[PDB]
């Protein structure tokens, strides 16, 4: 809800 | 010039920071006992190494979920409220919102104890998700944690009563979009006029990118064995890293700002009540 989430890598 | 622990400890002591703002990650949780599913060694592990997981992140999937959610489901019986308590760390958030300091503890963890250490829930952004409830795949209807409870414990994986599809707990996955409740962020975090940073690597957005949101002029503490993310490649004048065992880093402020005591009477009379 800022952006899905997710590995920044 | 740069801000030490102590100076931290005073800004709160004489009230100049009243609104603290928390983040937390699986850091403040490994002092329960909690096992990382992703390290050789453990029970835990061992069970998750009898499945197909290409990888440890796949047990939050979508893809690999549909097609094997045992792995899923071995870790959420090891998780699931009752098996691990929460820790100093978590006591010491407790006592910082009986102190009237907590605006909201922001939390990447799925364990649940931010709410087994009695912090209320209007308190909290769980913005991983939760145990606490669950939702059918395919049709959507929303259960409570506690009736997939028995399945779980048995190692069956629950079906929905009336589909018979999948019932999946409200944990984030990747890929999914945060609970509603993240978006407290846009008004919590030009609120407050302090940020604790615990426990976490900041590797997972967009959790991580929380850290940005205070304003230029707001002190923001780490409190972690490593300088991390964020903090680590946009430093900011007011930050303070904290750099070493979570646990020894939080006994040093809470006895900095002068709460030891009291600190171990909650945790005394709290862990005896579970
Ligand atoms: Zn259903």
């Amino acid at each position: 809800s800022y952006g899905r989430k997710k590995r920044r890598q | 010039g740069k801000l030490s622990l102590q100076d931290v400890a005073e800004l709160i002591r004489a009230r100049a920071c009243q609104r603290v703002v928390v983040m937390v990650g699986a850091g403040i949780s490994t002092p329960s006992g909690i096992p990382d599913f992703r390290s050789p060694g453990s029970g835990l592990y061992s069970n998750l190494q009898q499945y197909d997981l290409p990888y440890p992140e796949a047990i939050f999937e979508l893809p690999f979920f549909f097609h094997n959610p045992k792995p899923f489901f071995t870790l959420a019986k090891e998780l699931y409220p009752g098996n691990y308590k929460p820790n100093v760390t978590h006591y010491f958030l407790r006592l910082l919102h009986d102190k009237g300091l907590l605006l909201r503890l922001y939390t990447q963890n799925i364990d649940g104890l931010e709410r087994v250490s009695g912090i209320p829930a209007s308190k909290l952004v769980e913005a991983h998700g939760t145990f606490a409830s669950a939702t059918c795949t395919v049709c959507q209807r929303p259960f409570p944690g506690e009736d997939i409870r028995a399945d779980v414990m048995a190692d069956r994986v629950p079906r929905c009563p009336v589909c018979t599809g999948v019932v999946k707990p409200d944990i984030v996955f990747f890929g999914e979009p945060l609970p509603q409740r993240f978006l407290l962020h846009v008004v919590d975090f030009p609120m407050a006029d302090l940020l604790l940073i615990l426990g976490t690597s900041l590797e997972v957005e967009p959790f991580a990118s929380l850290t940005e949101a205070v304003r230029s002029s707001v002190p923001r503490l780490l409190i972690n064995r490593d300088l991390v993310g964020p903090l680590a490649w946009h430093p900011r004048s007011r930050d303070v890293a904290q750099l070493g065992d979570v646990v020894h880093g939080v006994e040093s402020l809470v006895e900095l700002l002068g709460w030891t005591e009291e600190m171990r009477d909650l945790v005394q009379r709290e862990t005896g009540k579970l």
